[PDB]
């Protein structure tokens, strides 16, 4: 019981430290914003502010970091294998920041065409209503979910689109959503053969 | 790993009216927390859970029995309704509120087993609904319009407080409790001392634990857990 609560709370270290990349990219990409706005109605300042951060409020520990490495060193150093494996990564990860900060910064899509906003306000009222039902998939596996979620499904296929550029656009932007994650949901879902509409929805999924 | 099939069947004969007599009642009054049961043969007793832990403290043998069975019962009710089998959460959460289960954790004098088998049933039954979904920290499509021009700490928070809807949370006093209970035992000398108090030292982290990966928590409020999490750890 001592031990799995340390594991646990790896775990929630864990999390927290990618919370911290996701405000890195905001302030990047505010500031770019910035400068853009600015100059359009450079560089080096940009080069400045983006090397500050990166090494101070958010420091994991009130005492540098030294704590931070202090704890992981001392669990590495216990018997539990899934303790000492956590710890050990996240020994590794806090001295590859940078790396990995402009590693997850180089994938990022900024969304400025009008178009691109109601792709992402449409894909996104779609995919939650999915979810919502996927979720609740026992309830009306074995109806008017039936059609609605062929609605759905039938809305997402013509909304794929045309085009190499707006095909490869599209796609990105769907990644980025994480629909083939509900997608790959909804083929697991239970089944029972000889239901038509069934069939129809994952032909659609497929 | 849940199971579907024994879990429903015993969900179905377990609450099943006819046998509601095993099972102890846990009423809120004008409050105070009552507990009702009924002896082994036809009689009904009506007390409350301080003075039936203040005199198993003293050495009862009755009030002993009674709360091993209630946290027993307890733990059976929280393994039961694992893996969201909500046709028992529905009738759990009727006859157990959160305020209810709040104030039976939150208050010091119940045992320490007692708290954790309580910290148990509430993440087990109201926190893991589906009023909720797991929240990705980091999210690669951003609009031009969203980016701010000054951001700080808390205008990035601001943004995730407005994408919330519900107004009033129904756990932040969970999260309280949590961050006072957290605060006490990393202010104490020795983190991990008491063989009991580890129990509900755990729960407690499994809650928050599970409250944080359901994007309940605030950056600032996050840093601040962190540092406290560091502490206790070491």
């Amino acid at each position: 019981v001592v031990m799995e609560t340390k594991l646990k709370i790896l775990e929630i270290l864990q999390f927290i430290l990618n919370v911290r990349l996701d405000y890195r990219i905001s302030y990047l990409l505010s500031v770019f914003k910035k400068e853009f706005v600015e100059v359009f109605p450079n560089l080096d300042r940009i080069g400045e502010q983006a090397e500050a951060m990166f090494g101070s409020m958010l420091e994991v520990d009130d005492e540098g970091g030294r704590m931070f490495l202090r704890v992981l060193i001392h669990l590495t150093m216990h018997d539990y294998a899934p303790l000492v494996s956590g710890a050990l990564q996240l020994l590794f990860k806090h001295f590859s920041q940078r790396q990995e900060a402009m590693h997850t910064f180089k994938q990022v899509q900024l969304l400025i065409s009008a178009q691109d906003v109601e792709n992402y306000k449409v894909i996104k009222s779609e995919l939650d209503r999915l979810r919502t039902m996927v979720e609740k998939s026992e309830l009306w596996v074995d109806s008017e979910n039936y059609q609605i979620v062929k609605g759905i499904l039938e809305r997402l296929n013509k909304m794929c689109g045309v085009g190499e550029q707006m095909r490869k656009k599209q796609q990105r932007l769907l990644k980025n959503m994480d629909a083939h994650k509900v997608m790959l949901d909804l083929l697991q879902i239970p089944y029972d053969k000889g239901d038509a509409k069934m069939m129809e929805i994952l032909r659609y999924t497929h | 790993i849940a199971i579907p099939v024994t879990q429903e069947l015993i969900c179905k004969c377990v609450l099943d009216p006819k046998n509601s007599d095993i099972l102890i009642r846990t009423e809120l009054r004008p409050e105070e927390v009552w507990l009702t049961w009924t002896d082994k043969n036809n009689e009904h007793h009506e007390k409350s859970v301080r003075q039936l832990a203040q005199e198993a403290r003293a050495g009862n043998a009755h009030d002993e029995n009674v709360l091993s069975y209630y946290r027993y019962q307890l733990k059976l009710f929280a393994r039961m309704c694992l893996d969201r089998q909500y046709l028992a959460i529905d009738e759990i959460s009727q006859q157990l509120g959160v305020d209810l289960i709040f104030l039976c954790m939150a208050d010091e004098m119940l045992p320490f087993d007692l708290r954790a088998s309580f910290c148990h049933l509430m993440l087990h039954v109201h926190v893991d609904r589906d009023p909720q979904e797991l929240v990705t920290p980091v999210k690669f499509a951003r609009l031009w319009t969203e980016i701010p021009t000054a951001i700080t700490i808390k205008d990035y928070d601001s943004n995730l407080n407005a994408s919330r809807d519900d107004k009033k949370n129904k756990f932040a006093n969970t999260m309280e409790f949590v961050e006072d209970y957290l605060n006490n035992v990393v202010s104490e000398a020795v983190p991990f001392a008491n063989e009991e108090k580890n129990k509900l030292t755990f729960e407690v982290v499994s809650l928050a634990h599970n409250l944080i990966y359901f994007g309940f928590y605030s950056f600032s409020e996050l840093l601040r857990l962190t540092r406290t999490l560091l502490g206790i750890i070491d």
